């Protein structure tokens, strides 16, 4: 029974920012995935057991992931947004001894000049 | 005065089942992990299945779905229910247990092997 | 010294009066029973759990290997190198050492096989090798391994421990959670706990003298 709640979705101008929020016993890892139209799910950022923050090559030096173990919350600071980042963002959580994969519904983020 | 003892091995035809057993006798404070291994004639030793103290069961791909494992924490005996035997299953089956002697004062285990019971299919 | 601990007591008592001084590249063997405090001692070093009494002073970055193997939705290569720079030779060295070559080769897509939902689920022992691979890859100053061989066969771990903890990471500082006498026989320092309290601390010579 994961129950993942995503927030902070939107439409932004290229060079803009959005913050993403996700809210969820013993958690293995908690991060974000993205699925562009036509493409398959690709990992964006992940936070591990000791706070080891791992990022995607195209997103490195642009986004930040900050977790809250005290509230089971996770935050994606999407800065310097390019239109390539236009996809639906899925919050993920790995939990239990048996490594269960729980996925959020997904928040749409669109980077456009419009 | 710590021995691992095999049972159940021998000669069977293809498509039939077998039940192996392995008991640890002696001064045993606690045993952690137990496992069943096989060494084919000429091949290197390989695991078949392993059982933790709690009873988590990892198996080799070559046996999944057919062979089942079990352990009794009161008798210190690990079993290998070898159903639907293949001629390719023919090897010398050995037994392993991480054993803390009562003699030992710290709760730290030691690797123990069995005699190795021949299984021919 | 890369990691230190003096007069440490923890509450989530879970750890009572912890004392150790590990030098650079030394292997420390944290032993104990189920519930001794080993999985929580590493949380103290990682900063996940803050102490009540005492101080913890460590230098460099930390690489953790969870007791409970966890697979990240993606490829085998992605499970090992995500977020870290792909060094062709650092990668190959970890595969051979963590005994994943055969396991990888037996696949149609090899290290590119997808492990998510609607893909290939890996065994309890393949998950354990991919997780330890993920750890030994990540260039860190301190390596924290929490019962990495818990779901692995004794022949395989023999091959991992000696070619990974004792060869690949031989100049890196390590902390191994293990009961195995065969492993404590190799450590530079040994720490043993029971309900928090450090029942033992020192060389293997001091232990083998009991
Ligand atoms: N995530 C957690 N939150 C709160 N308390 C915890 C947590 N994990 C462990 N504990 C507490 O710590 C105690 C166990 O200590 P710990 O898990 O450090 O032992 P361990 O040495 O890792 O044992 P094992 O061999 O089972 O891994 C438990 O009784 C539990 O109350």
């Amino acid at each position: 029974q994961v129950q993942l709640q995503e927030s902070g979705g939107g439409l932004v101008q290229p060079g803009g920012s959005l913050r993403l929020s996700c809210a969820a016993s013993s958690i293995n890892a908690m991060g974000w995935y993205r699925q562009a139209p036509g493409k398959q799910r690709e990992p964006v950022a992940i936070s591990s057991s000791g706070g080891d923050t791992r990022y995607a090559e195209p997103v490195k030096g642009r986004f930040t992931i900050s977790r809250d173990n005290a509230q089971n919350k996770v935050y994606l600071q999407m800065n310097s947004l390019k239109p390539e980042d236009t996809a639906v963002y899925y919050c993920w959580l790995n939990w239990g001894r048996t490594s269960v994969n729980s996925w959020g519904q997904g928040t749409q983020v669109t980077v456009s000049s419009a | 005065q710590v021995q691992l003892q095999e049972s159940g091995g021998g000669l069977v035809q293809a498509g039939s089942s077998l039940r192996l057993a392995c008991a640890a006798t002696g001064s045993i404070r606690s045993i952690n992990n137990m496992g069943w291994y096989r060494q084919a004639p000429g091949k290197q030793r390989g695991m078949v299945a392993i059982i933790t103290r709690v009873g988590n069961t990892d198996y080799a791909d070559s046996v999944k779905g057919r062979f089942t494992i079990s352990r009794d924490n009161a008798k210190n005996t690990v079993y290998l229910q070898m159903n639907s035997l293949k001629p390719e299953d023919t090897a010398t089956y050995y037994c392993h247990a991480e054993i803390t002697e009562q003699s030992r004062p710290f709760y730290l285990t030691d690797d123990y092997w069995g005699q190795g019971t021949q299984v021919t299919v | 010294t890369e990691v230190v601990m003096e007069n440490v007591t923890a509450f989530w008592p879970v750890l009572k009066d912890i004392n150790f001084k590990i030098e650079r590249g030394q292997l420390l063997a944290v032993a104990g029973s189920t519930g001794a405090g080993k999985t929580s001692l590493l949380m103290m070093i990682m900063g996940e759990l803050e102490p009540s009494e005492g101080k913890i002073k460590h230098s460099g970055r930390i690489s953790f290997c969870s007791q409970f193997s966890w697979i990240m939705p993606g490829t085998i290569k992605e499970n090992i190198i995500f977020g870290v720079s792909y060094d062709e030779y650092r990668y190959r060295s970890v595969i051979k050492a963590c005994q994943l070559e055969e396991d990888i080769s037996k696949f149609a897509e090899k290290d590119n096989i997808v492990l998510g939902e609607g893909g290939i689920t890996l065994s309890g022992g393949q998950r354990a090798r991919i997780s330890l691979a993920r750890a030994v890859y990540k260039d860190a100053d301190l390596y924290l391994l929490d019962s990495p061989f818990g779901y692995l066969d004794v022949l395989t771990e023999k091959e991992i421990f000696e070619s990974c903890v004792c060869k690949l990471m031989a100049n890196k500082t390590r902390i191994l959670v293990t009961s195995k006498m065969e492993h404590l026989k190799k450590a530079d320092k040994i720490l043993i706990l029971h309900e928090g309290s450090s029942y033992f601390y020192g060389t293997f010579s001091e232990l083998q003298n009991l």
